């Protein structure tokens, strides 16, 4: 993962019971995004019509 | 649990009696059980599985 | 009748033992409860005011 | 007007035996081969187990062959192949059938557990499947002949008997003969022999197992059924697309396993209907019928007999007995749950910006939901041609259908729900708002109530698609609705982490500050100090407030003043509504005040102030929590100096019992003892200490040196706010964590000293590792155990519902605080409030009424109790409630997510159940008044000894301090011995010693004085000779009649008064005189000739909890140890004890017949041998059996036993429920009574108290003047009450589907419905609440012309 | 949008006949029989049927007796119509 | 919402129509379950009117 600046304090209850406030720093940054590859498959089969 | 003989306990619980219990147990890596068991009674048992 | 009170294994319970008499409900409970390794704690009788 | 033929909405339903011709109507043909499709181009073979012919067509309205295609052509019967031409839905509703070759038992009937066919014919089912098999012979109408009717014969016997009597005389064997047997029954007859036979006789056991049987026989004759149709002559075939063939792609197919079954069902049918025409010999024939029986019986129900095995794969096949049981215990259909459209989910999130009614909704997921919505509300205003064209608006997310889906988005709730539900708060309704994203905003305030953290839980949401279910979420299940828990009225809404240490850091005060001592002229301008960074939050400051009171009728009353307090307080006080005084936010506002305040506010104010107020306060909560800039540091945690010291010393003091082991001077059980008990002592120490190192630890000066206050530090604020951590918590992060126990569960004496805060070497983790395992094991085997409660306890409840209004009964029980040990473990206006009175209650002087009647006593009613003195109110419950099948509403209570008393048509079973389930996650010598009060004995015999104390006679003895208020505050109980110093009546103070005694000591003492006597003690018979040897005082020693000699053993030993005549002192008036015996073991004081007075002791002799407890206790099970009670109030005696056990005789003064009972000896007695005891009297101690409770005390006490015992576990994890739900669950559980007495129904038939009371109330007047009949209440545990249904579609969810649906088949059982379950499972409106008006109309319409 | 309907349950009492109440009204409007009796707000027959519910110009009984005037409202209009079938005799 | 086939569409095409009710039925399950049941020689059927 990746290590950043936290600060410990309430925030107008956005971090309420576990939550979590994120800078747009770091969605700007693009350092958390993460790339997923997916395969999709198409089948041809055989039908009697 | 590993091949071989094991002697077990089992008291408490049994008949009350407080006179607990005595057991061998012949576990092979194949092939058949083979256990020798005692009883309130004092009597040898034996039992194949 | 006549409750008996058996107790055995983690937990107790009273069953019915029907009989003409105190100490005959006593043996019919026992022959009928101690063999099979079942502990003989109580016998009372039936009340039922009626 | 003509009755009805056709389908209108029908009227419960009827469950019986179906005849050969019964299935003949409901099939449309017979399959005549095994055969499915076709092979090539797939299509149903005629007469197969797929057919259109039989069943239905392959496409809709369409014919097989194909000749008529048009949906014109409809009732036309195809001439090539009869196919009748409709929709290929009715191939799922067409029966069919196959005639038999040869009879063939229902296994249902034949194996059941009391097996049908053999208790209708009384014949055993061993000889029954003898015959069957073709083992033996049984005669059959034996007539007048050699050998009686159900005897069964062999072959060589059966042959030889034939050749006596060829006539007058039949026999058979095999499925006909069991079909002649039951044909040829007479019910009537057998009956009247019966009923003669039951009057003769006269014996428990043969007139018990008579009366059954005649019962089930008449029974079975009103049924309707007939025993031959217990053998299948018929055998229906269920409808193909209920066993579909349906292809897959690869070509390969899928099909049940009914087709296996039914397959082989007919192939062997058929085959023996071709060995019949081909003659085949006997032993042939014989071995096809019992293999067309074994075929069928898989069929109907496999397992029963040979476990058959489907094509190709090992696992056995699932017959329709599985489909219809199903599986994952029991659970058929609509009860395990169910999928279901206008749905969605995902992960949950935070939104403090809402409002209380309401919830972010995504975006997508919103237009997914009322998709529908937005079709017709598009081309409603014309936005859209067709339906179509809106769906390709939507699909192409123009931005118009934004717009348009935030019209149909604004009143519309819709409904959030999490995974593990409970309390009906764990579905609740909001208003949804749109919001970008993918993630479900939900309002803080609520994540109390769904149990919900942040941390990845998911929601669900609801569509009320219907108008009803719109108001139903919003009239009901909104949120705003439920501001209150269920269980107890206290709020849900409670403010929870962040808010509640905001508030708090807020009406927090600091000692020195900005603004200290300066005068505000109002709230207005102490934020406008505050806010301009000119003074300080917390400061003492007095500020000019107004209050208004609503102390006048109906009015608001205005008051302003000056008051004391802090900035941040009055800075607070611009939110709080109206009414309520400004001592509310004058203190430091932990998360207890805080609550206490909504509360307050909802009981004054009103429920939409009280809505806006907690939103409000949530508002300022987060804002301030988030000004306040509370963090956690390392150097938050403070560890005590002084610990290192503790240790050392504790470390020291195990080294001398370390050495003391050495030398002997210690045992090892006592020396592990000491050091475990001196390590776990340090413990307490060094926590101790750090307490107070962190609370009061900030000195800070005010104009001058030092003046020390509450700690600002920020762990203590989250802690002493109710934010999060407690003292348990922040103990194991500075001072010593506990001491750790192996998995042996003995506890190891090496503690762990260090902290998290401190490192921690390798072994103390290795040691906590068991600890933290078994932490996880045991709350994720809880979760079970909590979750199995809930069910039984739905089960047990359920139907009952608050169905009257007022019973008007003066019934209910006594209401007083619990006044546990010390003080008050909980207080009266707690167990009063909400409960409307029975009877009218009175002030100390009486003739004055301040309560009437019957009135729901709410905050003001209550707090008028608690004005004047009172101590008891008598108060109406559900277990009293004279209402049968259900609660009046005046009974019940009031409590709700509202104030007001409870409504008609509630459910009150189901969140009884609920309230008691959801919290049950989180479970498991000498007295010395703690205040001042003066001295109150209750029931108590004593006598003036001649030392001038007071020495207490009787066993059941209570001791009660009552104040100069006439309140009870202390309560305890005196044993049999005891000293007081005082008298009834008497004044003490705080601390004073009233009783005091000694445990291993049970003193027998005189009321009368005298010389002591001494008769039937003989030396090495009844008593024995022992002189001490470091004194030279003896005693003789009372030998136990056990092992005593030969004759001596016959002998009760005594000590009887004697005064100076010789005489006997008698029992003071009374015509009894006064001996004393002794028991075994029990050593005296005084020798012969001696003589004493009162007090003076004649001899002296020697001596679970948790969830699993409440289990045991809902389930009124038998302790293991019971304490016996006396069962008839009288004089105790010892009979000659006999076998290893001791006869008890009781000795009525009243009337006669001495009562005798076995008591093992070897359990410790209590009563006195020489004293009469009430009935209910303990004779020896130790936990009390419910059953005993009920039998020998009364509802009224083992209603008390049970709410008391539940309530005592479950106050003891602080947990808070209303005593209301149990006491139903209690309702439940003794509703089942046996009857005593006769003229009506039967004799020891277990009945309804609401059924037979329905009775006996009917025979007071009109039928004879009173013939009714006398009963007995009767305990059952919740799972056995449970079982208890009139419903059989109710019945077959939760018991066992196979006996249930037999045993009512049978019978021939109408199932009304009427209850919750059964038409939850049918499908229709809930006999309860919304729909509660429905059924109840519909209930008049019925029975009624 | 209304957010406690406590107010409404004042009027009657129960809380289960409010929803019932207030549904047949909002039927009343949803598929139209006739106007509300209350300006709306842009709020849904739902909101509007509780509204009308709390300022007490409707309820159970109001709505009894209105239906039952209707039935006499189409049992004038059709007098002659029905009285024309004489030819069952 | 779930297992009345016809409840299903008749519900939608209401929900379109913009009028909000519900014209229920027997669940297909419980139908099922009755026929399932009187594939057996149990006779279950719904009475009066
Ligand atoms: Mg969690
Ligand atoms: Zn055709
Ligand atoms: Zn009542």
């Amino acid at each position: 993962g990746q290590n950043m600046r936290v600060a410990f304090m309430p925030w107008n209850g956005y971090n309420f019971e576990d939550s979590i406030l994120v800078s747009e720093r770091v969605v700007q940054e693009d350092r958390f995004t993460t790339i997923h590859i997916q395969e999709l498959a198409c089948v041809s089969r055989d039908t009697k019509l | 649990r590993s091949p071989g003989v094991f002697f077990d306990s089992d008291k408490g619980k049994t008949h009350s009696s407080g006179k607990v219990l005595y057991n061998a147990r012949i576990i092979p890596y194949r092939g058949s059980w083979l256990d020798f068991e005692f009883d309130p009674k004092d009597n040898l048992f034996v039992r194949i599985d | 009748k006549f409750w008996a009170t058996v107790e055995s294994s983690e937990h107790s319970f009273e069953v019915p033992i029907y009989a003409e008499t105190l100490d005959e409900a006593l043996e019919l409970a026992e022959w009928q409860y101690v063999p099979a390794g079942f502990e003989v704690t109580r016998v009372r009788p039936c009340v039922a005011p009626k | 007007l003509k009755a009805q033929t056709k389908t209108e909405e029908f009227d419960a339903i009827k469950i019986a035996l179906a005849s050969p011709d019964m299935i003949r109507s409901w099939s449309f043909g017979e399959v005549k081969k095994p055969e499915t499709i076709n092979y090539r181009t797939f299509k149903p073979e005629r007469d197969g187990l797929f057919c259109a012919r039989i069943f239905g067509p392959v496409k809709d309205y369409e014919c097989l062959c194909g000749k008529y295609k048009r949906l014109k052509h409809r009732g036309v019967i195809c001439e090539k192949c009869g196919v009748e031409v409709t929709q290929t839905k009715v191939r799922r509703e067409r029966m069919g059938h196959i005639e038999l070759a040869s009879p063939t038992a229902h296994i249902w009937f034949l194996k059941s557990l009391p097996s049908r066919i053999g208790l209708l014919l009384d014949m055993p089912l061993r000889d029954i499947e003898r015959v069957l098999y073709f083992e033996s012979y049984v005669v059959i109408e034996g007539g007048m002949t050699n050998l009686e009717r159900q005897q069964i014969l062999t072959e060589e016997q059966y042959l030889d008997a034939l050749e006596e009597f060829g006539d007058e005389f039949d026999a058979k064997m095999g499925a006909e003969a069991i079909q002649a047997l039951l044909k040829s029954m007479d019910l009537e007859q057998e009956c009247e022999q019966l009923r003669e036979e039951l009057n003769e006789t006269n014996s428990e056991t043969k007139r018990k197992k008579l009366t059954k049987r005649i019962k089930l026989l008449e029974a079975f004759v009103q049924s309707g059924n007939k025993p031959e149709w217990m053998i299948l002559t018929v055998l229906p075939v269920l409808p193909p697309d209920l066993r579909p063939l349906v292809p897959l792609d690869g070509g390969r197919f899928a099909t049940s396993d009914l087709n296996d079954l039914y397959r082989r069902v007919i192939n062997r049918n058929n085959r023996l209907k071709r060995l019949l025409d081909l003659a085949a010999p006997d032993i042939i024939v014989r071995n096809e019928k019992r293999m067309l029986q074994e075929a069928v019986d898989a069929l109907l129900d496999n397992g029963r007999r040979g476990r058959a095995i489907t094509g190709s794969n090992k696992r056995p096949l699932k017959s329709l007995a599985d489909m219809i049981k199903g599986k994952q215990g029991r659970f058929r259909q609509n009860l395990l749950g169910k999928r279901v459209d206008y749905s969605g989910r995902s992960v949950i999130t935070v939104g403090p910006y809402l409002r209380l009614h309401q919830c972010g909704l995504p975006k997508k997921m919103a237009l997914e939901l009322f998709k529908p919505f937005i079709y017709g509300k598009l081309e409603l205003r014309g936005l859209a041609t067709t339906i179509k064209a809106a769906k390709k608006m939507v699909e192409r997310e123009e931005a118009v259908v934004w717009d348009i889906l935030d019209e149909v988005i604004r009143e519309h709730p819709v409904l959030l729900n999490r995974a593990p539900t409970l309390h009906r708060l764990g579905i609740q309704a909001f208003e949804p708002v749109l919001i970008e994203g993918k993630a479900i905003q939900l309002h803080p305030l609520v994540c109390a109530a769904y149990n919900a953290d942040f941390d990845g839980d998911q929601m669900a949401v609801h569509v009320p698609l219907t108008l009803e279910a719109q108001l139903e979420a919003r009239a009901l299940m909104m949120s705003t609705n439920n501001i209150l828990s269920p269980a107890n009225g206290e709020p849900i809404i409670v403010p929870s982490q962040d808010v509640v240490l905001g508030l708090y850091y807020m009406t927090r005060d600091c000692v020195n500050a900005k603004g200290e001592g300066m005068v505000l002229t109002g709230p207005k301008e102490a934020e406008r100090l505050y806010r301009s960074g000119l003074a300080s939050l917390h400061a003492r400051v007095k500020v000019r407030i107004t209050e208004y009171e609503k102390d006048a009728n109906g009015e608001l009353v205005a008051k302003t003043s000056l008051k004391d307090t802090t900035v941040g307080r009055a800075i607070l006080w611009m939110i709080v509504p109206k009414g309520l005084p400004y001592s509310i936010v004058n203190q430091a506002l932990g998360k207890k005040a805080i609550s206490k305040m909504l509360n307050t506010c909802y009981r004054i104010l009103g429920l939409k102030p009280t809505v806006i107020f907690a939103d409000q306060i949530m508002y300022t909560g987060f804002a301030y929590a988030a000004r306040s800039g509370a963090s956690v540091g390392i150097d938050d945690m403070v560890i005590p100096e002084k610990k290192h010291e503790i240790i050392s010393e504790a470390e020291a003091e195990v080294a001398e019992i370390q050495e003391q082991f050495q030398s002997g001077l210690v045992t090892a059980g006592e020396r592990y003892n000491k050091v475990i008990d001196i390590w776990a002592a340090a413990n307490d120490r060094v926590s101790k200490a750090m307490m107070d190192n962190l609370q009061t630890e900030t000195v800070i000066n005010r104009d001058g040196q030092e003046e020390k206050q509450v700690s600002f530090n920020s762990i203590y604020m989250m802690a002493d706010s109710g934010a999060r951590g407690s003292a348990a918590q922040i103990r194991q992060l500075a001072g010593m964590r506990g001491l750790m126990a192996k998995p042996d569960g003995s506890i190891i004496e090496t503690p762990i000293t260090a902290n998290f805060r401190e490192g921690l070497n390798v072994l103390q983790y290795f040691i906590s590792t068991h600890g933290a395992r078994k932490g996880l094991a045991d709350t994720a085997l809880k979760t079970a155990n909590s979750g199995y409660l809930t069910r039984r306890l739905v089960d047990v409840a359920q139907d009952l519902v608050v169905t009257e209004d007022d019973c008007g009964t003066h019934e209910g029980i006594m209401m007083t605080p619990v006044i546990e040990g010390g003080d008050v473990k909980e207080p009266l206006r707690d167990r009063v409030l909400g409960r409307v009175t029975a009877e009218d209650v009175l002030k100390p002087g009486t003739a004055d009424i301040l309560v009437p009647r019957n009135t729901l006593l709410h905050e003001q009613w209550c707090d008028l109790l608690e004005e004047n003195s009172v101590d008891a109110v008598k108060v109406r419950s559900v277990v009293s409630c004279d209402t049968d099948f259900g609660v009046c509403a005046h009974c019940y209570g009031r409590d709700l997510a509202r104030g007001h008393i409870i409504n008609k048509g509630e459910a009150i079973g189901v969140i009884a159940a609920q309230s008691i389930g959801e919290p049950g996650t989180q479970l498991t010598s000498s007295i010395q008044v703690k205040n001042k009060g003066s001295i109150k004995l209750s029931n108590v015999k004593s006598v003036v000894n001649s030392s001038g104390k007071l020495v207490i006679t009787s066993r059941n003895t209570e001791l009660k301090l009552i104040d100069e208020f006439g309140r009870t505050k202390e309560s305890y109980k005196v044993p049999y011995g005891a000293v007081l110093a005082k008298g009834d009546g008497e004044q003490v103070a705080g601390g004073e010693t009233v009783a005091n005694w000694d445990p291993h000591t049970m003193p027998v003492i005189t009321e009368v004085s005298g010389f002591v006597r001494f008769t039937d003690m003989i030396d090495g018979q009844t008593i024995t000779r022992q002189t001490d040897e470091l004194t030279g005082l003896s005693s003789l020693v009372v030998l136990d009649s056990a092992e005593r000699t030969a004759g001596g053993k016959d002998l009760r030993p005594a000590l009887k008064i004697v005064d100076a005549q010789g005489n006997d002192v008698l029992i003071p008036g009374t015509d009894m005189p006064a001996q004393y015996f002794l028991p075994g073991k029990a050593i005296v004081q005084l020798e012969d000739g001696v003589q004493i007075s009162s007090g003076d002791t004649l001899a002296r002799i020697p001596q679970t909890g948790g969830l699993p407890r409440v289990a045991d206790l809902f389930e009124a099970r038998r302790p293991k140890e019971p304490a016996i009670l006396a069962e008839i109030s009288g004089i105790v005696s010892f009979g000659k004890e006999t076998k290893g056990k001791r006869r008890l005789v009781i000795t009525p003064v009243d009337g006669s017949d001495p009562y005798e009972e076995m008591i093992p000896k070897w359990r410790q007695l209590n009563v006195f041998e020489g004293e009469r005891v009430e009935r209910g009297d303990v004779i020896s101690d130790g936990p009390e059996a419910p059953h005993d409770i009920l039998r020998l005390r009364g509802v009224h006490a083992v209603t008390r036993y049970i709410v008391n015992e539940v309530q005592d576990v479950y106050r003891l994890q602080g947990v808070k429920i209303n005593d209301k739900h149990i006491e139903v669950i209690v309702r439940q559980m003794l509703r089942k009574a046996t009857i005593v007495n006769a003229g009506s129904s039967d004799f020891l038939e277990g009945e309804q108290v609401e059924y037979s009371r329905v009775k006996i109330a009917n025979r007071e007047l009109e039928a004879n003047g009173k013939v009714g009949a006398t009963y007995s209440r009767d305990l059952l545990g919740i799972t056995k009450a449970s079982l208890a249904t009139e419903s059989f579609i109710s019945a077959a969810s939760f018991q066992e589907t196979t006996r249930v649906l037999t045993e009512a088949a049978v019978a021939g059982k109408r199932d009304e419905l009427r209850g919750l379950k059964e038409n939850v499972i049918v499908g229709r409106l809930i006999p309860a609440g919304t729909g509660y008006a429905y059924h109840q109309d519909r209930m008049r319409r019925r029975a009624a012309g | 949008a209304r957010v406690t309907v406590q107010d409404a349950v004042e009027k009657i009492g129960n809380r289960f006949d409010l929803v019932l109440v207030a549904a047949r009204r909002a039927r009343q409007m949803q598929v139209g029989g006739k106007d509300p009796l209350v300006p709306e707000e842009n709020d849904k027959t739902t909101v509007i049927a509780l509204r009308e519910i709390e300022e007490g110009l409707i309820n159970n009984q109001i709505l009894d007796v209105r239906e039952r005037q209707e039935q006499q409202e189409q049992e004038a209009a059709e007098l002659q119509a029905v009285t024309a079938i004489a030819e069952g005799r | 919402k779930s297992d009345d086939v016809n409840g299903r569409t008749k519900m939608y095409k209401n929900i379109v129509d913009g009028n909000h009710q519900m014209e229920p039925g027997m669940p297909e399950s419980f139908n099922v379950l009755l026929k399932e049941i009187r594939s057996l020689g149990i006779n279950i059927e719904l009475e009066d009117e």
